[PDB]
């Protein structure tokens, strides 16, 4: 067998990238072999999260009751040479027909869980939208996904670039620093950061004085002197694991001292950074981050656990490594799988101990059912607005305190007066 | 705290020429790079209005006729050349560290040439007189400089109980300075006199300006 | 564009307690600090403290703590500032001012918008109207003639003075108030051309807010 | 000519041995349904139709090898152009596109893609494109984002990026000595990069950017309008970049002659020469226009050989030939009375540029098949794979009529500007300077300033 498949009487496709590597020049139009490339811890526990997840539902006979739920997953570790894997799950035959009807058609999968980037999202998702094929997106926060008429059938269990910006600004306004240095990732992730913290500080005291895109190419030692130039404090960094581990490491080397760091939520819960050798000389890291949210039954699932793009090559794996990785973006993998498991269970008007046979499921059928989506899980409501915005999921604020810990200081309050609180004798400085 | 000393406390400039006011911080007001020494311009009545921030900072709105420079302790304003409506108090302010202070202000004074002044005299009315009060007035209009001695005279005798004198600021297309006297009395020693005689020296004239009326 | 609209000048007795407001319009309320700033009559500038409106947090001048109490309602883009147990000491304008946009830091922040200000009499004594006098030029001309009116035995401050409401501007003057015995006394002069009186009329128009009386008085040649 | 007289009266399908994608925005929504005809795009992919007919009837340049191409319309939406993407993707020999993880040996029906013209279209398709290794050439997308192989790997385009374009704006505003001016883009790919790109050289050549602005193409663009010019009165600027979409920038000049505003205006190459908004009643009262459009050549061949089209499918217009997918429906009633859509303005001065994108193929295939004067090395069990063809592209140089053209790494080519006005009196556009290279070269003296005295404005 494979992790990367498992039959069912429905498939849902996944779209994880659980290895890195740089883009590079290519002279055939063929997949990457992911396999050979840096293995991502984190990604590969939130790959393991949504086989999790369908199994729970198979082990369910009140959810989906005696209907199957497979998958076909894939590791793409470059966007561009994903296209193999999205034929596969978009295919009636192991062929793809260009003109074929939203409705009349019966693709593979009945919808698709992911990707993680928004990177990844917008070179695929217009294949997607075109028949409305419904896309529930564990990770991707660029906030043009927002745009219904652009990606109708795109739902997320994430928040949008937005919500954490204003986290962000939150943290800013709390204290009393008013230059600050932006450092984003140069990808569409970072770009639509930085355009969204420009609009929001832009009728406030808050000045950036600095801001640059951190790529494979930047020269940290010219950042960072710059910056020093400019006698800013404040330094927001946001950007992926590969981005900001290259920044904060960087500031360690190069003697920066004495800032004040804010990350977003894609790596205040890094594991790797809060204790590398010297972190404690460049100053103090304040973050956004997702409360760590319980999955029950995980972990005694990650002791049992341990076509192109579906190897891991990763078979010498600490369990305790994986357990104790990053669970950052853990209940909106767990969200989206039971999402369209409801979805689909609505669909075939499935009852307490059955479901109807006579019923043939379409992927526009699915998504008519996921966004009206309601139901509660882990005592947490899971809906989305008329955007595909989740209306779940909530932001808190950490400080790195001295055992290493990402330890909780604040909470953003999505609608509230003070739309951010901070416990400010937490912090160390 | 940071004291801020400002000199000269005040000055006088003709049209067209330059004002040098300067600002002395008894601690640097320097950090990041900046120095935190702002100018503001106050006229009598109105919020101030600030000029300069961060020394040298022109803001948008204000005239290049502003401009200031200095670091550390010692900073200038100038303003060249001095307009008619520029007539005000200039503050500095340092930011630089908790609590913000202020100088204590440098007025400016438009110099003009001397200007004798239009002096009218007022008997009471009937109306204030039925109440048994009895206010003469004496306008002392248009002058400069501002310095003036006003007596009230009373059947040739002199008087000074009961005199009360106010002063405008400086006018600001003309720039002179105008004075009202008033001589407050009982409806009763006011009907013990017949002439009253308001009497204004200024230093345009070493005759006096004199008004007077009869009471009948 | 942004207005900081203070609320109107106030009477207080010794001993009580009062808040003036500052509303702001124009601009994201939560963005910048609020400064407050007394100037008293001898026109000493002076730091109160300022408010963060986006969290509440309050920075003072060391003298004004327990004296001054900065808030704001988020709901109605308003700053307060509250002083309490008033003495004659008190008695002053007070502004406020918003910090600017550019400065490291909100303690670096310079003013650039500034409220119109808060006259603040701290007295024991009474509200009480004006008398308004004419001032006719008394049987004696010239090209131009100089009238008035006197604004006699009035508390607290201010007065308006307007002639032919409004419309007569140029050669007014209207002298600052002299305080007596609890009360205030100020004229107003008009220089007018000689063939324009008594011909065309020349009233003056006194508003005393504190009792809502307004009053006019035509000046009328003596005889 | 004579070969005018054997064309064939297809316009968005011709039969060939070896066949080219189009992608041209025929038909559009009003404001998913595309009624409303693009006459501009229509009048371009009757640019290639002339190509590609002229290139057959060459018998020296493709000898024993025929080219046809299949159009399709791409409504400017990204769910209306996917299909037709995926379509020149299919199995030659198939009609359809098999699922593989190596397409090293797999034979496309398409060789190359002609378009599309817009950039969020090329966002759309681009990388699905550049993973086939499929050659692109749009003549018209501009976004200095495809300028990087290694995120649009099989991209290249017949006119300039909009990093230049800017860098042109930013020099003559320099030169005329303006130091304050406000930016309106279209909120999309090309207005949103190409306010981004202008302010980042205005600051850089100490332009002071005093107010910054998109204008919404989606939700009712009239409020965000408002706000827009309601910055531009208060900033005060004289000078205003407006780098737009046609119908974005119509809407706001509606409202900028509503509000009676009068300044300088400097066009992006997008609105520039565009008789929507020159046709605006009281457009002429808005001031001075300064428009950037691309130095194109003119193809005296397009408008003879158009009317013999037109003649030609009026003659056959009693036959029908039935299609969901037609470029264009009412195409079927084009007589001569029709040429005038390639007549327009804005279809002349960039015909060459779809002109060129086809001869580059043609060119780049004619090398690919070792081909001389008078025979290719093709028959037909020759075997044509897209990324063969994009090894040749690779830094490409061809002359196409009297221009020399040359690809760079970026896929960009060595074309640069012409600096316009627009005259008011007899609706007319006048040269009034160039951008070559990195140099801007204009004719101050040249220039009408449309002011109260006729002086030019501001400092
Ligand atoms: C697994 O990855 C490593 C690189 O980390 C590579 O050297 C090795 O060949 C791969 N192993 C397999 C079995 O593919
Ligand atoms: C599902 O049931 C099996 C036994 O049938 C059990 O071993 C497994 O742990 C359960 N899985 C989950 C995800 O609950
Ligand atoms: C459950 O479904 C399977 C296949 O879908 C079928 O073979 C079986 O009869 C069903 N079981 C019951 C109890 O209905
Ligand atoms: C080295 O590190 C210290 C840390 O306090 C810093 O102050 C100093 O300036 C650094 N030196 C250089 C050359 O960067
Ligand atoms: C969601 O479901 C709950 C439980 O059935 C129901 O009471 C509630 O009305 C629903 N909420 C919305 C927003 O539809
Ligand atoms: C750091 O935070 C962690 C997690 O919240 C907690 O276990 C630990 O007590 C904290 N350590 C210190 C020194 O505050
Ligand atoms: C704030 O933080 C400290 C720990 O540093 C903690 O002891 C205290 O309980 C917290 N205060 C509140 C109000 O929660
Ligand atoms: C893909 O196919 C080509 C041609 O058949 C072959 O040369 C190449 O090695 C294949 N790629 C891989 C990764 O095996
Ligand atoms: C050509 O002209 C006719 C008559 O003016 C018009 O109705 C028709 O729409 C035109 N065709 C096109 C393609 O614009
Ligand atoms: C091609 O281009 C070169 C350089 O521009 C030119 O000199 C030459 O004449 C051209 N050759 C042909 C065959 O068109
Ligand atoms: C229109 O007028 C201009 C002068 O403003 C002139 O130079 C130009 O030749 C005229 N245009 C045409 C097409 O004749
Ligand atoms: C620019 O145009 C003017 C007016 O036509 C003409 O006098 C002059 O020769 C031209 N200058 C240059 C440098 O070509
Ligand atoms: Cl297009
Ligand atoms: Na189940």
């Amino acid at each position: 067998t494979s992790e990367f498949h498992l039959r069912g009487d429905y498939l849902i496709g996944g779209l994880f990238n659980i290895h890195y590597v740089a883009a590079a020049n290519f002279q055939r139009p063929q997949a990457i072999d992911c396999s050979s490339k840096l293995f991502i811890l984190p990604n590969y526990r939130r790959f393991q999260m949504m086989r999790f997840s369908v199994e729970e539902i198979n082990n369910s006979s009140s959810l989906l009751p005696n209907v199957s739920l497979g998958y076909q997953m894939f590791d793409h570790c470059s966007d561009i040479h994903s296209f193999p894997g999205i034929f596969k799950l978009l295919s009636v035959n192991d062929l793809i027909r260009p003109w074929e009807d939203a409705s009349t058609g019966l693709p593979n999968a009945i919808g698709v869980v992911g990707p993680f980037t928004s990177t990844h999202a917008l070179s695929i998702a217009p294949i997607f939208m075109t028949n409305l094929f419904p896309m529930v997106s564990y990770g991707c926060s660029g906030s043009v996904f927002s745009k219904e008429n652009l990606y109708p059938s795109f739902l997320r269990t994430v928040h949008s670039n937005k919500d954490v910006i204003n986290a962000i600004v939150g943290i800013i306004l709390n204290f009393n620093w008013r230059w600050v240095a932006f450092l984003y990732s140069d990808d569409d992730f970072g770009k639509d950061g930085l355009e969204q913290f420009k609009n929001k500080i832009e009728d406030s005291e808050i000045c950036l004085a600095f801001y640059k895109a951190i790529n494979v190419n930047t020269d940290y030692l010219q950042v960072f002197k710059q910056i020093e130039e400019q006698n800013i404090k404040v330094i927001v960094v946001f950007a992926p694991k590969v981005y900001a581990e290259a920044v904060v490491e960087s500031a360690v080397q190069l003697n920066v001292t004495n800032k004040v760091w804010i990350a977003d939520d894609g790596w205040s819960l890094n594991k790797k950074l809060p204790s590398m050798n010297g972190i404690q000389n460049i100053g103090t890291v304040l973050g956004v981050a997702q409360p760590v949210v319980t999955i029950p039954g995980f972990t005694d699932f990650i002791y049992s656990a341990i076509f192109c793009n579906q190897k891991c090559n990763c078979s010498n794996l600490s369990v305790k490594s994986l357990l104790n990785a990053d669970p950052s973006f853990s209940f909106p993998v767990y969200a989206a799988v039971y999402a369209i498991a409801h979805a689909l269970h609505n669909t075939l008007r499935c009852g307490s101990d059955r479901c109807p046979k006579n019923i043939t499921v379409h992927p526009h059928m699915i998504l008519e059912e996921l966004k009206k989506s309601n139901f509660t899980l882990l005592n947490q409501t899971v809906q989305f607005d008329e955007n595909g915005d989740p209306k779940f999921g909530s932001l808190s604020v950490v400080f790195w305190n001295s055992s290493g810990n990402a330890e909780e200081v604040g909470s953003y309050h999505f609608q509230s007066s003070i739309h951010l609180s901070i416990n400010k004798t937490k912090i160390k400085w | 705290d940071i004291v801020l000393t400002q000199s000269p406390a005040s000055l006088a400039v003709s049209l067209g020429q330059r004002a040098t006011i300067s600002c002395r911080a008894s601690e640097s007001v320097d950090s990041y790079g900046n120095s935190f020494m702002h100018w503001y311009q106050q006229k009598p009545g109105q919020p101030p209005i600030l000029l300069i921030s961060r020394a040298s900072n022109l803001e948008s709105g204000i005239p290049a006729r502003f401009s200031g420079s200095g670091s550390r302790t010692d900073f200038t304003l100038t303003i060249n050349p001095v307009e008619a409506d520029d007539f005000a108090t200039y503050y500095c302010q340092q930011t630089n560290e908790d609590p913000r202070t202020f100088g204590g202000g440098t007025k400016l004074e438009i110099k003009r040439a001397d200007a004798a002044p239009t002096v009218s005299i007022f008997p009471p009315s009937s109306e204030q007189l039925t109440s048994g009060g009895a206010s003469v007035v004496c306008f002392l209009n248009n002058f400069y400089p501002k310095d003036i001695n006003v007596k009230w005279k009373i059947d040739g005798s002199e008087r000074q109980n009961g005199v009360l004198n106010s002063w405008t600021d400086q006018d600001s297309k003309d720039s002179t300075y105008s004075m009202s006297s008033t001589l407050t009395l009982t409806k009763d020693e006011y009907e013990r006199h017949n002439s009253y005689t308001c009497e204004a020296t200024h230093k345009t004239s070493t005759s006096p300006i004199v008004k007077s009326f009869n009471r009948n | 564009e942004v207005q900081l609209q203070q609320s109107g000048p106030e009477l207080v007795k010794p001993g009580a307690s009062m808040k003036i407001s500052c509303k702001a319009s124009g601009y994201s309320f939560t963005g910048y600090s609020m400064n407050w700033v007394k100037q008293s009559h001898g026109k000493n500038l002076e730091w109160i403290g300022l408010i963060n409106p986006y969290n509440g947090d309050t920075t003072y001048k060391q003298k004004f703590k327990g004296k001054a109490t900065l808030t704001v309602d988020r709901s109605s883009s308003t700053a307060y500032m509250e002083l309490l147990r008033l003495t004659s000491e008190d008695s002053a304008v007070y502004y406020c001012a918003r910090s600017g946009r550019g400065a490291p830091t909100t303690t670096t922040a310079w003013f650039t918008y500034w409220g119109q200000g808060t006259l603040v009499t701290v007295s024991a004594a009474k509200t009480t109207p004006p008398s308004v006098y004419p001032l006719a030029p008394g049987s004696a001309t010239n090209s131009m003639v100089t009238l008035g009116c006197l604004v006699k035995g009035y508390f607290p401050e201010p007065v308006t003075v307007t002639w032919n409401s409004g419309s007569l501007s140029s050669g007014v003057h209207t002298f600052p108030a002299v305080l007596q015995s609890d009360l205030y006394t100020l004229s107003s002069s008009v220089t007018v051309p000689s063939s324009t009186w008594p011909s065309e009329t020349v009233t003056c128009n006194v508003a005393h807010p504190a009792s809502s009386t307004k009053v006019d008085k035509k000046i009328v040649p003596r005889d | 000519p004579n070969w005018f007289n054997n064309i064939s009266t297809d316009l968005f399908s011709m039969p060939g041995d070896i066949k080219l994608g189009g992608l041209f925005p025929i038909k559009e929504q009003s404001n998913v349904s595309c009624d409303s005809l693009n006459k501009d795009g229509l009048g371009r992919a009757l640019v290639m139709k002339y190509a590609v007919e002229e290139i057959n009837a060459n018998s020296q340049l493709l000898p024993g090898v025929k080219l046809g191409y299949k159009i399709y319309n791409t409504c400017r939406h990204s769910a209306v152009i996917v299909r037709p993407a995926l379509s020149f993707l299919t199995e030659k020999s198939n009609g359809t596109l098999s699922v593989e993880c190596n397409y090293t040996d797999y034979e496309t029906d398409m060789v190359a893609v002609i378009g599309p013209q817009s950039s969020e279209m090329v966002t759309v398709i681009g990388k699905l494109l550049g993973f086939f290794l499929m050659p692109q050439i749009s003549f018209g997308a501009t976004s200095d984002k495809f300028s990087d192989s290694l995120v649009y790997p099989s991209f290249f385009r017949t006119v300039p990026s909009d990093i230049r374009q800017v860098d042109a704006m930013v020099q003559l505003i320099k030169k005329f000595n303006w130091n304050w001016v406000a930016v309106v883009g279209s909120e999309e790919e090309y207005g949103q990069q190409g306010v981004q790109q202008f302010s980042k050289k205005a600051e850089d050549m100490g332009v002071c950017v005093a107010y910054q602005g998109l204008i919404p193409i989606y939700d009712d663009p009239k409020p965000a309008i408002q706000t827009i010019i309601n910055n531009i009165q208060t900033t005060e600027v004289k000078v205003v970049v407006v780098f737009s979409l046609v119908s974005p920038a119509v809407s706001f000049f509606e409202e900028v002659i509503k509000k009676n505003l009068t300044g300088v205006w400097i066009a992006s190459s997008s609105w520039a020469i565009s008789d929507k908004v020159y046709s605006l009643p009281n457009i002429d009262s808005i001031g001075t226009v300064i428009g950037f459009i691309d130095e194109t050549e003119t193809l005296e061949l397009l408008s003879p050989f158009t009317e013999v089209l037109f003649k030609k499918i009026h003659e056959a217009s009693p036959t029908e030939k039935p299609d969901p997918y037609n470029p264009c429906p009412e195409c079927w009633s084009l007589s001569p009375a029709n040429v005038s859509l390639v007549k327009e303005e804005s279809v002349q001065r960039t015909a060459f540029s779809v002109y060129a994108a086809v001869y580059t193929v043609a060119h780049a295939l004619h090398k690919l098949l070792e081909c001389n004067s008078a025979a290719c090395k093709w028959s037909s069990s020759t075997r044509l794979y897209p990324w063969k063809l994009l090894e040749v592209l690779k830094e490409f140089s061809v002359n196409i009529s009297n221009t020399s053209l040359k690809f760079d790494q970026n896929g960009n080519p060595n074309i640069g500007y012409s600096v316009i006005q627009r005259i008011w009196e007899n609706q007319s556009l006048s040269s009034v300077g160039s951008y070559r290279s990195a140099n801007l070269s204009i004719n101050e003296t040249l220039f009408k300033w449309y002011t109260n005295n006729s002086e030019k404005p501001e400092s």
